[PDB]
């Protein structure tokens, strides 16, 4: 949790603070070469994610989709995709714990086997797990009020200004972000019971206080991203260079 | 008492309720309740429009500010504009006789507290989608009603079929989500903004190459939610929901998003040809695909939603030639048709002790059941525009635009849009034939059991029946007039065809598909009865011919084995050959055999000498010697020591 | 109560001292800000009269959406490192 | 043709009553804010608000 | 074994049973199973490459091969769109002139300027 | 605040000295020996000490306390898994429950309250009162405006002049 | 059907054929609140509501027009179709 939640973002200031003050005249001869490995890290694991066994493994590999769809903004010299990687990353910092609650708190304590295989129709004993994972699920994609749409779609904005047809193809992402993850969440929440798994606890009141907190925020920064916009307004100018 | 707030606070009401309380109420008071609620929204919005038609002024409303940055803002804005009140009485009229349908279809079924939440929220999403008043909360409740459709094609969790085919009505639908992301962002970056005022106010401006690119984006958008040819599969996919949500999603509503999102863009659809181009031959591709897929089809569901994107196909022509109150009118008209088909085949489907869907397997139900005959009767002579009925008036004024067009080139789809018509018959009288009028084919005790429904399956078939009937000769002067000026879209005064359609028709282009969409249907019923040898031939090739047309014109496998399971292949390609196989032989896999045989060489320079003190006084001597004798190759040229160095490391470490 | 700090600018300032340099950017950048409202101001006027003139938008108000699409490119924010990193006409 | 009921639920379960609680909480607090920036010139938050002079 | 992606994984595996890829789905429904909706036994192998063999999987049509299926959506493709462009030949004219405008065909009326005639203009 | 008594701590380690572990204690799948455990699990639930003995006493009565308290905590949890124990009901406090709803939940109430509040002092507000405040600065003349008029007014100088002034900081470019 | 089903489980939209038997009891609640949310609702969203046409009077529009025609001479902007 610290590290998905945390680290990564950690090094999303870091590309803000320290290389978009002095490496301006840098920064402009490279945006191309930025966009390449962007792009590329989007497609190419969001591709990846597919063909996956396990389980926490699937929520990593989209923590590297949404982190290249949010560097593409940093980069993006503009004020929008600046303050879209922002509200990318601090909604991406609230929905991605919760995912690595719904397969390792939720998931693993009770069944301690991550493999995908063995987890079938956990709707018809668990119904609020279930009810969790989908609109925890839905919130991952792109899929708006949530604040992670908030990110998404002013950071394509931004990389679609810079460079077009890097958007173009950057913007196919809220397709392949929705593949794995409704793909995932479709074999969880439907079917009939499983064999292997015998029948557990519903979910408990901390994990289920958990889960309201990191839902709620996530959904305040949907309906209103403008909530934190007055902290926002003097560094979504300072690191823009438009001579 | 505020008209334009209640219609969007009472369905929200509706569906945060079942939830919310779903466990404290209990199914029998939440039937009721989200029920009348729904119905105190359709008589609002009803009254609404007759206000409306008293003066032409939209009352929109205000809320807080989603996001101020630079250029932009968005703000929660709802206006109710004379095409938004067009598919806002629809929908909400469709909406509420599902629900009191669904409260007798569904009583035997278990969950049906979620069931009617999610019909409500449906309701709710598909509300905000037509009331929203700029481009970005139409993408609100353009993502939403995908979701619904999630929620409620997979309402049974158990079976597997429903949940796959959950998933690829949803897929299809974040296919085109992708592209109206895309046209979103070239929306906000060349206008500034979202809104449909300014976009529109400056939208005869902007350069033609930029216009082309978006339209052609936001089409795409539109061509997948509504159903055209590029992806078609998922509505006859998403029979695995049962009867009330499919006659939600595929009458009315979720059909019924991507027409709006070109019936509001046609102001800005306008100043650009190409793409207008693109959207006549798309939709007249797909009048004729769907009509020859429901020709050879034989389930009941599986026909009836091939029916009706056969007519997504109408409004289509209907948008390519620049006519968009003959393309709303058709919209209008065409929910009230399709919810009374799909309710009329649930309810044959419900009375039927096997409950089976096979249409060879009904037989003769005419005297058992009168009144679902009568409905499904209506629903067919309104469906194939015999006069009297507003499917005349919807339908064949469509096909007249196509011959009264300036263009040349329209002439050609006129023979595509009547050839579907003549298709519009043939099932159609199939499906009233082989379950009302055949031999019977079913075994005895289905027709000892078949009995008339409950009065909640009635009252909406009746209601249905009656607005099916009457709505267009009511509401033909408002859509189609001389001159009228209710809908408040701009045509470019060149593709406006209107005056010229009427009186440049000749008679027998006129009076041709009247009366050969009559002849058809009465020929294909009397060939069914005395005959039935020339629909029961057993030539092989025309067998081949029937299973192309059966299998979705074969354009699922076309899908499945060359996009979908390719698709799989070369995703299992790459996290296997590049991210498991390649980068972790520059990455951790790869540098510990390197440095396990460096090491081991490294290890075993050292190894031989049974006396280390020979071996020691040995190795002194090669470096001094060979140190020197580098520093000698060294000061002449700097060129020719590098390899040697290159080699005395691959010597040294392998 | 609504304060209103002084510009100042990059070119007369030294850059050794910290007060005038930072005072020089934000006002740059306050100074787009106000520039942008101006922008907002004319769209906030181009959507009333669209919805006012109804048909005859095209000639009632082609100055206003030709003023809103001449101002569209140029009036934005900008960034004040690249005034203050270059010098015009050096 | 009995409804058959399942055992009885009381209404104000704690989610209802908290999650109402909060909420409701929220927005009269905000309309009393509305209230007294009418009466006074400035929201009553405001007067906690005590950060340092930009000079 | 079957498929060439199954072969091209043949090298690299290594005391791992290589069994028959067999759609889960083309299994007979009738035959009794552990889990009747998986179609599987409970300790039965998994195939090299599983996940397009599952139950999940796509749906892989059985009717028709798929060479064959591709020809047929491409003829049907390919015959629409070449009667419509051949039937654009055979088209007949129209019996009116398309309608003018007063005004100088309301150049005034769509934006213009007297500079700006041809662009916003119409028939006169 | 409250008090411990030592010589009652003691007789509870006496009496937890002749029970078995908390593996055996409660594994037969009634009332001879499950009947003295119960009694030990209430002994688990009520507390022994407040604040004030744990600031002034020494760490040899605390080792005493945290043995005994860590042998009641298995009595009460293993005794609630296999079966006071034999009760059903509903009013319980998990451990947690006290310092997230009463101190975690209010202040993040209380960040969003302050980020609500503190929101409208924003650029935006500021910089359109500023331009507004501009332009009664330049002409003066549309004070003397009734109410409605005057914003109006406002808007046909905000059109007809920028009001910037972008190009005078830039004076090194002319 | 009428299956049997588990009673142990709980879920908030009500779990299998959730009938309590103070359903009219709760009904009463359930109408006060959906009664009182959407009145107050309704009058509370009541000043944020505007009529479309005839907002602001037309002098001000032309006026406006004028100003943009004043600003357009100053800066030497040619029209879209002069070229
Ligand atoms: C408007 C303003 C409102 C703002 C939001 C208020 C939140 C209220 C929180 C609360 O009530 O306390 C509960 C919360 C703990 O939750 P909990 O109930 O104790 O859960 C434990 C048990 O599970 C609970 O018991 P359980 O065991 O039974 O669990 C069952 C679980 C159910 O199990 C589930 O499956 C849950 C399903 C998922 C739900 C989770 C998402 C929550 C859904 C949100 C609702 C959205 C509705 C749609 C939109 C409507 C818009 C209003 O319960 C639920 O979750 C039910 C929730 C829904 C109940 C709603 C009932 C309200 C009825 C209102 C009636 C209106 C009356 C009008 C009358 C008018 C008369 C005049 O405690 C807190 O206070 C947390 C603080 C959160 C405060 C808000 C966050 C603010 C700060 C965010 C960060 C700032 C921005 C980010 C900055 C980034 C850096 C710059
Ligand atoms: C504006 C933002 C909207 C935010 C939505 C907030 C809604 C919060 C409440 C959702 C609760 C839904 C629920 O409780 O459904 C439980 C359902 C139980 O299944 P059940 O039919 O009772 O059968 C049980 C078999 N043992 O469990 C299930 O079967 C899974 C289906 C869950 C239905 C969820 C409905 C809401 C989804 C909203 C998507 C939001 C995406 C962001
Ligand atoms: C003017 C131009 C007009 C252009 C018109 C032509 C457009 C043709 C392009 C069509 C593209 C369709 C969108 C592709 C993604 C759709 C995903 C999907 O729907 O998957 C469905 C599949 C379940 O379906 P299935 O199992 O077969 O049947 C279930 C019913 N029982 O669900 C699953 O099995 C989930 C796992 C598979 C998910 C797919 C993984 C690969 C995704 C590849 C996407 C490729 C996108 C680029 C396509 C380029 C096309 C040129
Ligand atoms: C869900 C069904 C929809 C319910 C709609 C109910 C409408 C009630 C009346 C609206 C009044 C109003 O919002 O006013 C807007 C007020 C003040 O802005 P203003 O400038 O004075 O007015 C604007 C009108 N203009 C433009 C004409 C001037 O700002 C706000 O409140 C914003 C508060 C946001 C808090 C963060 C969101 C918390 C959500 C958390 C969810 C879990
Ligand atoms: C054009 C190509 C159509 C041939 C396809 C076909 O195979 O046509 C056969 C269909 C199916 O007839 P059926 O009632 O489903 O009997 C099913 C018995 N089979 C399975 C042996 C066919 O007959 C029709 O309605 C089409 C004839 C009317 C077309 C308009 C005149």
């Amino acid at each position: 949790m610290i590290l998905a939640g945390l680290i990564l973002k950690l090094a999303l200031y870091a590309i803000l603070r320290l290389l978009l003050p002095l490496l301006c005249e840098a920064q402009i001869l490279y945006t191309p070469m930025i966009y390449i490995i962007s792009l590329l890290t989007i497609i190419l694991t969001s591709l990846a994610t597919l063909r996956q066994i396990d389980l926490k493994v699937i929520i990593a590999y989209s923590s590297i989709s949404h982190m290249g769809i949010a560097i593409l903004g940093v980069c993006s010299n503009t004020s929008l995709g600046i303050y879209g990687s922002i509200v990318l990353g601090v909604a991406h910092g609230f929905v991605s714990p919760a995912l690595f609650l719904i397969v390792g708190g939720i998931l693993y304590d009770r069944y301690h086997i991550r493999i995908v295989n063995y987890y079938k129709g956990l709707t018809t004993y668990m119904p609020q797990l279930a009810t969790y994972i989908i609109i925890l699920s839905f919130a991952n994609i792109g899929t708006p009020l949530t604040g992670n749409f908030t990110g998404e779609f002013l950071s394509l904005q931004g990389g679609f200004i810079r460079n077009p047809i890097i958007g173009g193809i950057s913007c196919i992402s809220v397709l392949l972000a929705a593949i794995y993850q409704l793909k995932l969440t479709n074999k969880l929440t439907g079917g009939i019971s499983s064999i292997y798994m015998h029948r557990t606890n519903d979910v408990t009141i901390r994990e289920k206080f958990i889960m309201n907190i990191l839902i709620i925020s996530t959904l305040i920064i949907g309906i209103c991203p403008q909530i934190m916009y007055n902290l926002l307004y003097w560094t979504v100018n300072n690191y823009i260079y438009i001579i | 008492y505020n008209a334009i707030s209640l219609i969007i606070i009472l369905p929200c009401i509706s569906w945060l309720f079942p939830l919310f309380f779903g466990r404290q109420l209990g199914y029998v008071f939440v039937t009721r309740m989200t029920s009348t609620l729904i119905i105190i929204t359709t008589l609002i919005t009803y009254y609404y429009f007759y206000q409306l038609l008293g003066n032409n002024n939209p009352i929109n409303l205000e809320l807080f500010n989603y996001l101020n940055i630079d250029y932009l803002d968005i703000n929660y804005n709802f206006e109710i504009d004379a095409l938004t009140i067009t598919m806002l009485l629809a929908i909400t009229t469709i909406s509420s006789m599902v629900h009191i349908y669904s409260i007798g279809y569904m009583e035997t079924d278990p969950h049906q507290v979620r069931f009617f939440s999610l019909l409500s929220m449906f309701t709710f999403w598909m509300i905000i989608l037509v009331t929203g008043s700029n481009y970005f909360v139409l993408f609100v409740g353009w993502e939403f009603i995908g979701v619904t459709s999630y929620l409620l094609i997979s309402f049974w969790v158990t079976r597997l079929q429903a949940m796959k085919s959950a998933l690829s009505a949803v897929l299809m639908n974040r296919f085109g989500d992708a592209f109206f992301v895309l046209g979103l962002c070239v929306i906000a970056y060349v206008f500034g903004t979202l809104n449909y005022s300014t976009i529109f106010a400056t939208a005869y401006l902007i350069n033609t190459d930029l216009l082309v690119l978006i339209m052609l984006a936001l089409f795409i958008a539109a061509m997948a939610k509504s159903a055209q040819f590029g992806l078609h599969n998922w509505l006859t996919l998403a029979m695995e929901g049962p009867t009330p949500v499919s006659s939600l999603l595929h009458a009315a509503t979720l059909v019924t998003a991507g027409i709006y999102l070109l019936l509001r863009s046609a102001n800005i659809l306008e100043y650009t040809p190409t793409v207008l181009f693109i959207i006549l031959w798309i939709g007249a591709l797909t009048t004729l695909s769907a009509g020859l897929i429901a020709i050879c089809s034989n389930d009941l569901k599986r026909i009836i939603a091939l029916s009706t994107m056969s007519q997504l196909g109408m409004m289509t022509i209907a948008i390519g030639l620049s006519a968009y109150n003959l393309a709303l009118f058709h919209l209008l008209g065409h929910a009230f048709f399709k919810a009374l088909l799909f309710m009329s085949a649930g309810s044959i489907i419900h009375s039927i002790l096997n409950e089976s869907q096979d249409i060879r397997t009904y037989g003769g139900l005419l005297s058992y059941l009168p009144y679902t005959y009568i409905c499904i009767t209506i629903a067919s002579l309104s469906l194939m525009a015999m006069p009297g009925l507003t499917g005349y008036y919807t339908k064949d004024i469509i096909i007249e635009s196509t011959y009264g067009s300036y263009s040349i080139s329209n002439y050609v789809v006129y023979w595509i849009a009547y050839l579907s018509a003549v298709l519009t018959c043939v099932y159609s009288m199939k499906i009233l034939y082989l379950t009302f009028y055949s031999n019977p084919n079913n075994n005895t005790i289905t027709y000892y059991n078949a009995h008339e429904s409950n009065i909640y399956i009635t009252l909406p078939m009746f209601i249905l029946a009656i607005f099916a009937m009457f709505a267009g000769w009511i509401l033909k002067d408002i859509y189609l007039g001389v001159g009228t000026d209710f809908v408040g879209t701009h045509i470019l005064p060149n593709n406006f065809s209107y005056f010229d359609t009427e009186f440049s028709i000749t008679q027998f282009y006129k009076l041709l598909p009247l009366i050969s969409a009559i002849l058809v249907s009465i020929l294909i019923v009397v060939l069914n009865e005395f005959f039935a040898i020339v629909f029961n031939l057993n030539n092989k090739y025309i067998n081949t011919v029937y299973s192309i047309f059966n299998q979705k014109l074969v354009s699922d496998q076309i899908l499945n084995h060359f996009i979908i399971f390719k698709g799989l292949v070369t995703s299992g390609n790459i996290a296997h050959h590049v991210d498991k196989g390649s980068l972790y032989r520059l990455g951790p896999v790869g540098i510990n055999r390197l440095l396990n045989k460096a090491s081991y060489n490294v290890i075993n320079l050292s190894s031989n000498t049974r006396s280390s003190l020979s071996m020691n006084s040995m190795l002194i001597l090669i470096t001094i010697v060979s140190l020197l004798l580098l520093v000698l190759v060294m000061n002449v040229n700097f060129i020719i020591v590098i390899p040697v160095l290159i080699s005395i490391l691959y010597i040294l470490f392998s | 109560e609504h304060q209103r700090p002084e510009l100042v600018s990059f070119d007369d300032i030294n850059y050794n001292d910290h007060k005038k340099v930072r005072e020089a950017q934000e006002s740059y950048t306050r100074e787009q800000f106000i520039r942008l409202e101006a922008l907002k101001t004319v769209r906030k006027a181009l959507e009333k009269c669209y919805e006012e003139s109804g048909p005859n938008h095209f000639e009632d108000c082609k100055n206003l959406a030709e003023q809103y699409l001449d101002m569209l490119p140029t009036h934005r924010l900008q960034g004040y490192l690249g005034y203050q990193r270059n010098d015009p006409s050096k | 043709h009995g409804p058959e009921l399942t055992p009885a639920v009381p209404f104000f379960q704690p989610y209802v009553l908290k999650w109402a609680g909060v909420s409701l909480g929220l927005v009269a607090f905000y309309q009393f804010n509305s209230s007294y920036e009418a009466k006074n010139g400035h929201t009553w938050v405001e007067t906690f608000f005590h950060p340092k002079s930009r000079e | 074994i079957r498929a060439s992606f199954d072969k091209a994984e043949e090298p690299m595996l290594g005391d791992y049973p290589d069994i028959d890829p067999f759609p889960a789905q083309l299994k007979n429904p009738y035959k009794k199973y552990d889990d009747q909706q998986d179609r599987r036994n409970l300790e039965e192998p998994l195939s090299v490459n599983d996940d397009l063999y599952d139950m999940w999987s796509p749906d892989r049509f059985t009717h028709f091969k798929n060479q064959d299926a591709l020809k047929y959506f491409i003829g049907f493709l390919t015959i629409f769109f070449g009667a419509s462009y051949v039937a654009t030949y055979f088209v007949p004219e129209k019996a009116a002139i398309p309608r003018e405008f007063p005004y100088e065909g309301l150049w005034k009326e769509s934006g213009g300027t007297e500079k700006s005639k041809a662009f916003f203009g119409q028939r006169s | 605040l409250r008090a411990y008594n030592e010589e009652k701590e003691l007789a509870l380690k006496q009496r937890l000295s002749q029970l078995p572990p908390p593996g055996k204690a409660f594994v037969t799948a009634k009332e001879a020996e499950l009947a003295e455990l119960a009694e030990i699990a209430a002994l688990y639930k009520t507390d022994r000490v407040g604040i004030l003995d744990i600031l002034l006493l020494g760490n040899k009565h605390a080792r005493l306390y945290r043995d005994n308290t860590a042998l009641l905590k298995d009595y009460y949890y293993n005794g609630r898994r296999i079966l006071w124990e034999i009760k059903r009901e509903g009013a319980e406090k998990e451990d947690w429950v006290n310092q997230m709803y009463f101190l975690y939940a209010p202040s993040l109430i209380l960040l969003l309250i302050v980020m609500v509040y503190k929101s409208r002092e924003d650029i935006t507000f500021w910089a359109k009162k500023e331009l507004d405040q501009r332009v009664l600065d330049k002409h003066p003349e549309i004070n003397d405006a009734p109410e409605n008029e005057r914003d109006a007014l406002i808007v046909e100088r905000i059109i007809a002049g920028d009001y910037d002034k972008l190009a005078s900081l830039q004076k090194k470019a002319t | 059907g009428r299956y049997p089903f588990p009673k142990d489980v709980i879920s908030m939209t009500g779990g299998w054929w959730a009938n309590p038997s103070n359903w009219k009891l709760n009904g009463l609640f359930a109408t006060g609140i959906a009664v009182g949310l959407a009145l107050w609702v309704s009058t509370a969203t009541l000043p944020y509501t505007r009529r479309r046409e005839g907002i602001t009077s037309e002098s001000d529009i032309s006026k406006w027009n004028a100003a943009a025609g004043v600003w357009r001479e100053r800066h030497g902007k040619i029209s879209t179709g002069e070229a």
